[PDB]
Parts: C-alpha cells; sequence; structure tokens
C-alpha cells in the first residue's frame, strides 16, 4: 500500500510534465514555420531583385 | 529451442499504460462534473438566521427604496433574490477548539499540588 | 450528537463508499491528510455526526470496511483519501466470494462476521446519541449480498429500536455482467424485506442514461457513476448537519414515506445536472430545480414512473431561497398529474428545507420517491429466476455448500408476494 | 461506427472541447499560481541537492566547528548475499508522502546511507561543542561533542537525537533503535568517539581523533553505536537506501563489527567541492 | 498472495511449459538469470509476480511450477538451454523408456514408478504457498505419459487436496491431421477417468491453429513454436486478473462458477482476438466492437467445431488494456440482437466480463503484433459433442478387429475397461442432448 501510494503521487508528477512538453512542443513548430516561411519570401525577393 | 529461445536482454517491460488506465476509468472530477458557474466556495455559507437577525439585513449594494422594473413587470430590487455573499458566520467556535486542541501542555512534568496552588495576585487577594 | 455509522461491503460497496467519503471530507473542509482547512463556523458546529475526533485535532470516519478480497482495499488505501481512514476499520478475508452467495452466507462469510461484528460494537458505543445505520453494498454480487445481508440480520437482532438504511445496486437486464445473478438476487431480496426501515434501489443502466442524455459525455467510466450516486446519499442527511429552515432527519423522512411496513422501496433523484455547454446559460432557479427532478429521465432506478402510481414522495431542498414558490411548485405538479397520484393519501409531497448548498452549486434538491413503479424491476429478476430454476441450472454450487433447495422455494415465495403487494393500490 | 479524435468536427465534438478548454484553462491557472506538484518537488530538490565545501585540515586533527561528512567504509562482508557495496554515507531522509504533500519539512526526520561521494546539502556535518565558544580546538577520544546538519536550508539547525527503547517508538524496518534529526537541545545529542581496537582504547581515550580515519560514535545516555544495516533497504525519494540504527554489534572475539566502524571526511584542498576519497 | 502451481506432464506441457514460461519472465521484466534488472531505483510498488515466483534472500525469483515427463529427450534441451539457472533443479522431473503412446505403460507399470517422487515435490512446493488457488496443467491426449501419467495424477491430487480447483488445458486430437495410429484408445480411456476428478476443461487442437497462422498472420509455414505462443497468450489473458489490478477481476474460482451449469459438463472452448501481422495493425482500426466480433466468427475458433450446429450455455469475456465499461456493454448489447447466435433458454445472461488494465505483452522478433486491447473468450457450446461423436466413431470401428488390444492387455491393464470407458461416454453423450432441450 506504501509504495502504491508513492507511485500514484509519482505518476501525477509525470503526468504535469508531459502537459508542460506538451504545451512546449506547438510553440516550437509554431516559431519554426514562421521563420522558414519568411526566409524563403526574402531569398525569392532577393533573387527576382 | 536454441535457435528460438534466447535471452532478449532489451529491457522490455512497460509500465505507464495500467495507470493511464486507472486515471481514465477514474474519471472527472467535481469541478468538472457538478460545480457551476466557477464559484469559490467560500461564499456561499450563510444562514437565514445569521443574515436577518445577526446582520440586520445590512445589504449595501441594494437602494433602501424599491423602484418599478419598467420592461418587465412589478418592482425590480428583491432582497430574496439577492441575498449577501459576503464572508461567512464566525465567531469563536474555531478559536476555542484551537485552543483546546493544539495546546501541547509545554510542562511536562507537572504535580497537581503546584499546579494548583500558585502564588495567588495581591490584586486578587483582599 | 446524532451518529451515523456507514457500512459498506464487496467491490462495488467498497468504492461508493470510498467516492462518498470525498464528497464530505470536500463538504466539511477536511483535507485528505485528516484535519480542518476551512473558513465558515457551521462546519465544525455539527462535525461529529460523520468524523470522530482524534489527538491533535485529527477527524476519523466511523466507517466499516469489509470484503474477503485484498483486491479493492489496495485500491481504496491508494486513492486520494487513503490516509484518512483508519486501519483498524479494514476487516478483509483470505480468499474471494466467487460470485456465489453459499460463500458469502454460510461458509465464507461465517467466520467473517464475528471480527465485524467486535468493529461495530465498539464504534456503536463511541457515539454518544447513536442515530442509526447506513448500508451501500451490491446484490449482484459474492460479497456485497452474501455477509452484507448476514450483517443486517445480525444487526438488527442487538439494536432493534433504530433505523436501517440501505443503498442497493441492484441487477440490470442490459448491463448484466454476471451469469448467476438472478440467484444471489432474488435471495437477498427475501432478506432485505424483513430487517430494513429504507432501501434505496440504485442501477447502473439508469446511470449510464444520466450520464449520456443529460451531462452529454463521451467515456462516462465509473468515477462518475459512484460520485453521482455518492452526491445522493450527502444529501438525504443535509438537514442533520446543517441548520435550515425546515430540518427533516432520516427517521422523520421514514415517517412519512413508509405507510405500511412492506411499503419501503423506493427511488433517488437529484436534481441540478447540465452539461458544460449548458452550463453558464442556464439559471439556478427554483423552477428549473422541480422541473427535472420529476422527469422520467431522472431517476436512478431502472423503472419508468409513469407505468405506476407514485404512493408518496419527498423532497429535500438545500440552499438560500424563498418559502412560497417550493410550495407553489409541488402543489402544481401535484395539481396537473391528478392521475400519477394515489387518491386515498392526500398531500403525497413532503417538503424540507437546508441553509448550505454543495460547495459548487447555488442551490440543489435530492428527491427520494417511493412508487409503485418498482414492481417492475423484481419482475425482470423473478422472471429470470423461474427460467433458471426450473432446469436446476448452476445449482450445485449452492446446494453443495449446505444449503437446502427449500431456501430457493420461500425466495420465490416472498418476492412474490412482495410485488403481490405492489398491485393492489395500483 | 468510427471514432477520430480532438480536431475532427464529427459527432459530439463540442462537448469535447468545451472540456478540454475547462482543463487547459485549469492547468493554466494552477501552473501561474504556482500550486504545481513539479514545481514544489523541483523547489524541494533545489534546497536539498545544492553543493556544498568541506572543511581543509592541516595537522591531520578533526576540530570544532569544523564541516565534514560521515562515511561508512566499504567491507567484503558475507552476512548477506545481497547488500550495498562501497562506501556510503550518511544523508538525512524526510517523510516522502509527508514531503510531497506539503512544503515544509517535518521534525523528526530519518537518516539513511547513501553511495554519494561528493558533498552535497544533505550530507553536511558540523562538530559542534555542547559548551559552545569553541575556537581553536581539538576533537579528543572520548568527549562530548554534536553534530549539527543545516541540510540545504539556512534557517534551521537540526541535531542527531535517539533514545531508550519504547513499544511505540521503533526503526522503520529493523525494529531496533532509531537515530532521527531535531531541533531541540538535550543530553540525547552528544555522542562519543572511541577507538576500534578494544585493548588499546583506554590507552587512547583522551588523544586528539585523526581525520579520515575509522572510529566508533557511540551514543551517550544510551551506549548504542550507530550502525548501517547494508542489507535492509529503504525506498526513498532519492532512490534505494541503506538503514542506519544504534546498536553495537560483537563478533565471537567480542570485537566491533565493520558496521559500526564510521569515518568522518574532510575536504580536498586542491578542490573545495571534492572530499579526501 | 494468491498463487498458482502449474503443472505440465507430457512433451505437450514441457514444450507449452517453456514458451508458456518465457511470458511470465518478459512480462514481469524477469531476465533469465533469475533477477530483475537493477535500472528500476525510481520504480517500485511491483509484487505481483509473487503468484508464480517465489523470492529468495538473494533476490533470486524462481517459478511455481513441476515439469514431468518420462523421457530425458525434451527437458535435457531445458537443462542445458537458455532458462538453465532459472527453474530448479528438482522441479524439473525425468523418467525412463517414455511411455510410446500407451496408456497402460503410463498408468500401471511406469507411471506408478515415480508418482511418489512428484507427490512429494508438489508438497514441498505447497507449504510455501500462504494462499493457493488452485492447479493448471497442461498436457495432451493423445500422448502416452500424457494420457496415462496424467489419469492416475488426478486421482492422487483429489485424494490429498480434497476441493482445491483443477483447471485443465488439454491438446485434443484434431479431426484431420494427426499424428498417433492409436490415439482414439489414449483420448477414451484418459477422460472417462477425468470426468469427476476435474473442475473445467478448456481445449485446443493443433488443425485449428494452423489454419489461424495461414489467414491472419501471413505464415505460410509454421512450427510449434509459433503454435506454442498463441497457446502461450490464451493463459496469460485468463490469469491476468490475479496478477494485475482492473476494474473487474477474476480469481480462478470466479469463472469457474460462471461457466459449469452441471458437474458433468465442464468442456468450455478457447478462442483468441485480435490476432494479426506487424503491419496490418498499422492500418486496421481496432475497436472494442471489432474484437469481440472476432471472437464469434467460427473461422476464428480454436477448436475444429462449428458453434452454428449448437447452442451456447455460458460465456467469459476477459479483457486486457485500454477497455472502457461503455464500450463493452454496446458490443454485447449488439451480440444479443443477432439472430446467428442462439443460447439456450435457461441462461438469460449469459456474460460474464472481466477487465485488467495491463495492455497485451509480445515477444520481441515474434510473429503477432502490439496491440493495447485484447479479449479472451472461454465459450461453453453443446456443439462439442460433434468432436467426441467423431472419435467415437472412430474408436468402435478400430475396437471390433480387437486392433492393438495386446499393447494393453500384456502390460497390467485389463480389458475390461475397454468396453466400461466406452459405455461411459455413451451416456455422455446423452447428457449433452438433455441439456440442450429447450423448456
Ligand atoms: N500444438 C502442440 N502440440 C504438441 C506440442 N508438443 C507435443 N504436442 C502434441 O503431442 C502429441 C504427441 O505426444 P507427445 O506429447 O509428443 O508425447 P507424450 O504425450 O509425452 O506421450 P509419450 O511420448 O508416449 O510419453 C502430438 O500429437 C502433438 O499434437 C507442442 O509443442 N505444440
Ligand atoms: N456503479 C458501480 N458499479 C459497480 C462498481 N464496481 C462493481 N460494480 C457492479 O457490480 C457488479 C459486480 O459486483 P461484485 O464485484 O461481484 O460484488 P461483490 O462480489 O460483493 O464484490 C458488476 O456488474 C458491476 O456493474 C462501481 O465502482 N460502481
Ligand atoms: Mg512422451
Amino acid at each position: 500500500v506504501q509504495r502504491k501510494q508513492f507511485l500514484r503521487l509519482l505518476q501525477n508528477e509525470q503526468f504535469e510534465l508531459d502537459m508542460e512538453e506538451a504545451i512546449q512542443k506547438a510553440e516550437e513548430n509554431k516559431r519554426l514555420k514562421e521563420l522558414q516561411l519568411k526566409q524563403e519570401e526574402k531569398l525569392a525577393m532577393e533573387l527576382a531583385k | 529451442y536454441r535457435k528460438e529461445y534466447i535471452p532478449f536482454p532489451d529491457h522490455r517491460p512497460d509500465q505507464i499504460s495500467r495507470w493511464y488506465g486507472k486515471r481514465k476509468v477514474e474519471g472527472l472530477p467535481y469541478k468538472h462534473l457538478i460545480t457551476h458557474h466557477q464559484e469559490p466556495p467560500h461564499r456561499y455559507l450563510i444562514s437565514t438566521y445569521d443574515d436577518h437577525y445577526n446582520r440586520h439585513g445590512y445589504n449595501p449594494g441594494l437602494p433602501p427604496l424599491r423602484t418599478w422594473n419598467g420592461q418587465k413587470l412589478l418592482w425590480l430590487p428583491e432582497k430574496s433574490d439577492f441575498p449577501l455573499l459576503a464572508p461567512p458566520t464566525n465567531y469563536g467556535l474555531y478559536e476555542q477548539l484551537k485552543q483546546r486542541q493544539l495546546t501541547p501542555k509545554a510542562g511536562l512534568k507537572q504535580s497537581t499540588y503546584t499546579s494548583s496552588y500558585p502564588r495567588p495576585p495581591l490584586c486578587a487577594m483582599s | 450528537m446524532r451518529e451515523i455509522v456507514h457500512l459498506q461491503a464487496g467491490q462495488c460497496g467498497n468504492q461508493i463508499g470510498a467516492k462518498f467519503w470525498e464528497v464530505i471530507s470536500d463538504e466539511h473542509g477536511i483535507d485528505p491528510t485528516g484535519t480542518y482547512h476551512g473558513d465558515s463556523d457551521l462546519q465544525l458546529e455539527r462535525i461529529n455526526v460523520y468524523y470522530n475526533e482524534a489527538t491533535g485535532g485529527k477527524y476519523v470516519p466511523r466507517a466499516v470496511l469489509v470484503d474477503l478480497e485484498p483486491g479493492t482495499m489496495d485500491s481504496v488505501r491508494s486513492g486520494p483519501f487513503g490516509q484518512i481512514f483508519r486501519p483498524d476499520n479494514f476487516v478483509f478475508g483470505q480468499s474471494g466470494a466467487g460470485n456465489n452467495w453459499a460463500k458469502g452466507h454460510y461458509t465464507e462469510g461465517a467466520e467473517l462476521v464475528d471480527s465485524v461484528l467486535d468493529v461495530v460494537r465498539k464504534e456503536a458505543e463511541s457515539c454518544d446519541c447513536l442515530q442509526g445505520f447506513q448500508l451501500t453494498h451490491s446484490l449482484g454480487g459474492g460479497t456485497g449480498s452474501g455477509m452484507g445481508t448476514l450483517l443486517i440480520s445480525k444487526i438488527r437482532e442487538e439494536y432493534p429500536d433504530r433505523i436501517m438504511n440501505t443503498f442497493s445496486v441492484v441487477p440490470s437486464p442490459k448491463v448484466s455482467d454476471t451469469v448467476v445473478e438472478p440467484y444471489n438476487a432474488t435471495l437477498s431480496v427475501h432478506q432485505l424485506v424483513e430487517n430494513t426501515d429504507e432501501t434505496y434501489c440504485i442501477d447502473n443502466e439508469a446511470l449510464y442514461d444520466i450520464c449520456f442524455r443529460t451531462l452529454k459525455l463521451t467515456t462516462p467510466t465509473y468515477g462518475d457513476l459512484n460520485h453521482l450516486v455518492s452526491a445522493t446519499m450527502s444529501g438525504v442527511t443535509t438537514c442533520l448537519r446543517f441548520p435550515g429552515q425546515l430540518n427533516a432527519d432520516l427517521r422523520k423522512l421514514a415517517v412519512n414515506m413508509v405507510p405500511f411496513p412492506r411499503l419501503h422501496f423506493f427511488m433517488p433523484g437529484f436534481a441540478p445536472l447540465t452539461s458544460r455547454g449548458s452550463q453558464q446559460y442556464r439559471a439556478l432557479t427554483v423552477p428549473e430545480l422541480t422541473q427535472q427532478m420529476f422527469d422520467a429521465k431522472n431517476m436512478m432506478a431502472a423503472c419508468d414512473p409513469r407505468h405506476g402510481r407514485y404512493l408518496t414522495v419527498a423532497a429535500v431542498f438545500r440552499g438560500r431561497m424563498s418559502m412560497k414558490e417550493v410550495d407553489e411548485q409541488m402543489l402544481n405538479v401535484q395539481n396537473k398529474n391528478s392521475s400519477y397520484f394515489v387518491e386515498w393519501i392526500p398531500n403525497n409531497v413532503k417538503t424540507a428545507v437546508c441553509d448550505i448548498p454543495p460547495r459548487g452549486l447555488k442551490m440543489s434538491a435530492t428527491f427520494i420517491g417511493n412508487s409503485t413503479a418498482i414492481q417492475e424491476l423484481f419482475k425482470r429478476i423473478s422472471e429470470q429466476f423461474t427460467a433458471m430454476f426450473r432446469r436446476k441450472a448452476f445449482l450445485h454450487w449452492y446446494t453443495g455448500e449446505g444449503m437446502d433447495e427449500m431456501e430457493f422455494t420461500e425466495a420465490e415465495s416472498n418476492m412474490n408476494d412482495l410485488v403481490s403487494e405492489y398491485q393492489q393500490y395500483q | 461506427q468510427n471514432v477520430y479524435g480532438p480536431g475532427v468536427r464529427i459527432g459530439n465534438w463540442n462537448e469535447d472541447v468545451y472540456l478540454e478548454e475547462e482543463l487547459m484553462k485549469d492547468f493554466l491557472e494552477k501552473r501561474d499560481k504556482g500550486k504545481l506538484l513539479i514545481q514544489r518537488s523541483r523547489r524541494l530538490k533545489q534546497n536539498l541537492l545544492r553543493p556544498m565545501q568541506l572543511s581543509v585540515t592541516e595537522d591531520g586533527y578533526i576540530h570544532y566547528g569544523d564541516k565534514v561528512m560521515l562515511v561508512n567504509p566499504d567491507d567484503p562482508d558475507t552476512e548477506a548475499d545481497v547488500f550495498l557495496r562501497g562506501d556510503l554515507s550518511l544523508c538525512m531522509t524526510p517523510d516522502e508522502i509527508q514531503s510531497h504533500l506539503k512544503d515544509e519539512l517535518e521534525v523528526p526526520c530519518g537518516l539513511s546511507a547513501v553511495q554519494a561521494k561528493t558533498p552535497i546539502g544533505r550530507n553536511t556535518f558540523i562538530i559542534l561543542s555542547v559548551h559552545r565558544d569553541a575556537t581553536g580546538q581539538v576533537l579528543r577520544y572520548g568527549q562530548d561533542f554534536c553534530l549539527g546538519i543545516t541540510g540545504g536550508f539556512d534557517n534551521k539547525m537540526l541535531y542527531l537525537s535517539s533514545d531508550h527503547r519504547t513499544l511505540l517508538k521503533s526503526s522503520k524496518r529493523s525494529w531496533l533503535q532509531e537515530v532521527y534529526l531535531t531541533d531541540e537541545v538535550s543530553h540525547v545529542n552528544c555522542w562519543q568517539a572511541a577507538f576500534p581496537d578494544p585493548q588499546l582504547r583506554l590507552e587512547y581515550e583522551g588523544f586528539p581523533v585523526p581525520a579520515n580515519a575509522k572510529i566508533l560514535i557511540n551514543h551517550c545516555h544510551t551506549n548504542r553505536g550507530l550502525a548501517a544495516h547494508r542489507h535492509l533497504f529503504l525506498s526513498t525519494y532519492f532512490g534505494k537506501e541503506a538503514e542506519v540504527v544504534a546498536h553495537t554489534y560483537l563478533d565471537s572475539h567480542r570485537v566491533e563489527k565493520p558496521r559500526n566502524h564510521w569515518m568522518l571526511v574532510t575536504g580536498n584542498p586542491r578542490d573545495a567541492s571534492s572530499s579526501m576519497l | 498472495m494468491r498463487e498458482c502451481i502449474s503443472i505440465h506432464v507430457g512433451q505437450a506441457g514441457v514444450q507449452i511449459g517453456n514458451a508458456c514460461w518465457e511470458l511470465y519472465c518478459l512480462e514481469h521484466g524477469i531476465q533469465p538469470d533469475g533477477q530483475m534488472p537493477s535500472d528500476k531505483t525510481i520504480g517500485g510498488g511491483d509484487d505481483s509476480f509473487n503468484t508464480f515466483f517465489s523470492e529468495t534472500g538473494a533476490g533470486k525469483h524462481v517459478p511455481r511450477a513441476v515439469f514431468v515427463d518420462l523421457e530425458p529427450t525434451v527437458i535435457d534441451e531445458v537443462r542445458t538451454g537458455t532458462y538453465r539457472q532459472l527453474f530448479h533443479p528438482e522441479q524439473l522431473i525425468t523418467g525412463k523408456e517414455d511411455a510410446a503412446n500407451n496408456y497402460a505403460r503410463g498408468h500401471y507399470t511406469i507411471g506408478k514408478e515415480i508418482i511418489d517422487l512428484v507427490l512429494d515435490r508438489i508438497r514441498k512446493l505447497a507449504d510455501q504457498c500462504t494462499g493457493l488457488q488452485g492447479f493448471l496443467v497442461f498436457h495432451s491426449f493423445g500422448g502416452g505419459t500424457g494420457s496415462g501419467f496424467t489419469s492416475l495424477l488426478m486421482e492422487r491430487l483429489s485424494v490429498d487436496y480434497g476441493k482445491k480447483s483443477k483447471l485443465e488445458f488439454s491438446i485434443y486430437p484434431a479431426p484431420q491431421v494427426s499424428t498417433a495410429v492409436v490415439e482414439p484408445y489414449n483420448s477414451i480411456l484418459t477422460t472417462h477417468t477425468t470426468l469427476e476428478h476435474s473442475d473445467c476443461a478448456f481445449m485446443v487442437d493443433n488443425e485449428a491453429i494452423y489454419d489461424i497462422c495461414r489467414r491472419n498472420l501471413d505464415i505460410e509455414r509454421p512450427t510449434y513454436t509459433n503454435l506454442n505462443r498463441l497457446i502461450g497468450q490464451i493463459v496469460s489473458s485468463i490469469t491476468a486478473s490475479l496478477r494485475f489490478d482492473g476494474a473487474l477481476n477474476v480469481d480462478l474460482t470466479e469463472f469457474q462458477t460462471n461457466l459449469v451449469p452441471y458437474p458433468r459438463i465442464h468442456f468450455p472452448l478457447a478462442t483468441y482476438a485480435p490476432v494479426i501481422s506487424a503491419e496490418k495493425a498499422y492500418h486496421e482500426q481496432l475497436s472494442v466492437a471489432e474484437i469481440t466480433n472476432a471472437c464469434f466468427e467460427p473461422a476464428n475458433q480454436m477448436v475444429k467445431c462449428d458453434p452454428r450446429h449448437g447452442k451456447y450455455m455460458a460465456c467469459c469475456l476477459l479483457y486486457r488494456g485500454d477497455v472502457v465499461p461503455k464500450d463493452v456493454n454496446a458490443a454485447i448489447a449488439t451480440i444479443k440482437t443477432k439472430r446467428t447466435i442462439q443460447f439456450v433458454d435457461w441462461c438469460p445472461t449469459g456474460f460474464k466480463v472481466g477487465i485488467n488494465y495491463q495492455p497485451p505483452t509480445v515477444v520481441p522478433g515474434g510473429d503477432l503484433a502490439k496491440v493495447q486491447r485484447a479479449v479472451c473468450m472461454l465459450s461453453n457450446t453443446t456443439a462439442i459433442a460433434e468432436a467426441w461423436a467423431r472419435l467415437d466413431h472412430k474408436f468402435d470401428l478400430m475396437y471390433a478387429k480387437r486392433a492393438f488390444v495386446h499393447w494393453y492387455v500384456g502390460e497390467g491393464m485389463e480389458e475390461g475397461e475397454f468396453s466400461e470407458a466406452r459405455e461411459d461416454m455413451a451416456a455422455l453423450e446423452k447428457d449433452y442432448e438433455e441439456v440442450g432441450v429447450d423448456s
């Protein structure tokens, strides 16, 4: 019983960590996509000019 | 037997799907089942006797004189429709129980004679 | 002052009581440690009803925890409130009941009843003025229907002049999860009608219909059904522990619900239930609660109330509110639906008012209903019992352990006579 | 039928969208207010596992007021098949479940032995005199001294303590006398250092104790030696730890067993973060 | 705390016990050296292995099972294999000169010599059990040891231990393909004894698993290693409630209670679904309805009998993994309205449901795929009397000319029980008809 309660508490901590990672990854993806699009547009402008 | 039965020393067991199933069958809490209008729990603890007799019907928000509602019928400021959401009813019961329980009797070795017969004050002396 | 001793047995009864002690730990502001963390002083004015004081300001429940298998004792001690239960209250066996009533009532449930009877008699004389008893178990299992009906008979021999209340989990035809459940359900009902003052029948298919239709959930697991039941378990004694405008304890309910000694099978209901989309838009008013209590989609028992006549009806209200709208709405529903009530009892509605709503709600209302339509619940067990007993199927698990077949014979006779008493007043 | 999931607008999706938005809002409110379990555990671990600098001795004599580390040396014991290997360090251990539920440390706190070599905030002990006001003093054999641990906190001082056995007071797993930490000042915090060899013990009583040497630590009021149970395992928020008790162990020749041998470890002068080991 | 003692007798029991006991070591993460890996400092709270694995002061875990045979050809490969250090030196019992597919050698002459050595080892294994649920038996009908030595082992087990549960997993002869010539003689005699000395007899044959591995896993050329794993997957789903947690657990007495209506009928059928290759699971959606729809099809039966000819009596559904109790009720309710599935009149509620949270664990490099949910159905059907019909047709067609009888008379067995064992199941065939009569 004692170690089962310990496992339950550790699982709760793992749930919080999983939620934090799930909210960070979307921000990273949005930043990468925006940077790639802006760089592509600038390169097109320069070559055309 | 020797070809197929190999040690597999690759740390195979998985230990998280059981706990995910535990939480999935445990389900939603109070705040996501029954709690309404995102209300904090400190506000609605009140009683009719205290709100009507003890507090003398003190509601600063409501005007003293009722006015006609206009678009609807009837008189608008209703005391029974708008009760008081003040801090709740309190008196010395919590403090008395705290003093009776949380006191640890810091004098561990204390005879009945010494505890019952201290030096009396001169003010209470006659 | 007036103390309620809670009993729970089986796998189902252990998990309902686990969720039941969660809501009144919230309601009295009791932390999972065991201390008090609240604000109002009304919460400690009547706290000895459910919690016993210990040293250091620790409040522990007056509950008894019985099973023959340690499978669910490990879960209840590893829940959110696992530390709050006293370990001396846990009475566990060695081997499971195996979904057999003879195991739970004659052979394996016979040595374990002496250990429980020591525990309940130690807690009964701890109270100042014992109000009564409360029980929650399952008729479809081996431990709950086995020893739980054995314990019901034993306490009624010890303390006769009390009130005894149960919350039985009756079987269901569509959500039937055990082969041999007509045998264990029939034998418990024959023992229930003699030694019980109030019986609340709760059915699992009646609780799935609430979560699908009223609450709009996609995965309604047992943690929601055990918790909708737990709302009714606390709303029935809400005037015993809290002040109000019209108090009504457990005995005052049984006075106005039970006209004859065998008419004590109820249908419970809980009033304020709405989905998450419909939360912020629906206004909590007294007419909205009374519109929801009487609907057939809202009962916790799998019987349609429109196929019979409401013998007598109770309604326990909570929260700061008016009194004219309660008396008008309980009269308007009686005046319009005159064909749904008997004519030999006037004023079939009982009214009760508290002052503290359950936390997170503005007002609330619990429905306690004696009705003739609960005869339909016992017909679906009796038509399966005769269709099984005629071929003597699954019977050597019962006779071969010390049970004569005449315990099956009178289980037909009393159950069919009980439903025949319902036919006369319909 | 078939089910798709969160994003797809089919079936009963609106109530699921409401429920996930409510859950996300509640999670952000809780993590912004700071009631998050991982944040509390992070603060607790940051307080506990802080690096610390030890004292450095010149003449090899242990001084009062110096910061030392208690280390049980390793011996090839044949008592049990499984037991901790390598030198162990005496580290405090708070209660795990109460430590998760509440932020503040709960006195009394138990002790343990951990496979640790770098001095951290959990295993630095300061040798103190009960007479106090001791400057330029040498710790001597057979003399009373006390051990105080700050424990990664700059707030309070805690001392080792033990008492006579009682039917309500016992160790966690070995059922012997226990050793714990209290903030109270009494005579149950005093310990004595003695020579391991019983023949020369009284001859060496009253001599300045060497540093980084095997000595016996004996309590005064109960006269039990500090002992480390290697074969009994304690589960802890920081892994598996050996047990620690107060008991005197004797072989067939009445010589103290390697369980009772303890060594006080100072800091390396070349690198203060590392020890003499 | 609740512990099982498995018995493996014959060559079938050892070879099944090689693949069955590999899965328990690979489910709890117990290495072939006998010790759990040291990388478990964070992990804890695990004591579910005590049903089968006994601890030691050195941390070693040894199985609670006995391996019995009358030849050293099959056990010496275990003793010199990968798992030589794991099993006990004495829990692997060897005989001499086998039994040569003869029932009299297995029962009266050779199986009498070593029965006292095995009975000591069972008793030496039963005192450590602070709580023992019962016994599990793996053997074969068509063998000499698996049918001869088993027939008196169940007689000695019932005398020593009175009302303890006995559950069987037997290798029934397949209707078309088989190996031994005199298999009707051995199959008749051993099941005449064990009608009254057993409690539940799960059966599976060898042809119906050949059909499964062809049209599901796309294996054209399977061996017994491919077949033993699928039998080894059924045993885990049966026993998973005693090991791991769940919303509804079943003990070894609970699903014995809900599958035998009368004492003479204790013959279920074993089925398993979903079974699929590694590639095809990557695309097909596995709903709770689709894994219970596969169990009811006659093509997925693991015994070569069509259930459409007969009527079901009782059923047991045993779920694993991410199973919600909502979808169990809706999938069962669809089956209740099916006309193709027929039920007897006296069992209105035939379903017993158990759920465990552990998803099914699959051996690395195996033919079957890693899935999150699976169901094993132990269904009782009247259509197993078809299986007895084709074998008793085979028996009297060979007994008429007194073929092979002198192998049985000249060993120590009287010819008088050749007729009685045929007359025993003549009345048993009358019993399956009377049960299926609608009232
Ligand atoms: N499916 C399957 N069947 C097996 C396996 N091992 C043995 N059998 C069956 O066993 C039958 C032959 O009898 P055996 O088990 O080899 O030998 P026995 O039962 O010990 O009898 P004796 O050799 O006389 O001692 C074959 O018809 C197979 O069907 C196996 O690993 N998988
Ligand atoms: N509502 C609800 N029903 C439950 C719960 N646990 C079990 N049941 C029901 O109870 C029946 C089985 O009861 P059982 O465990 O055999 O009772 P026991 O033998 O006394 O422990 C199943 O059909 C379930 O539907 C629960 O936590 N909540
Ligand atoms: Mg053989």
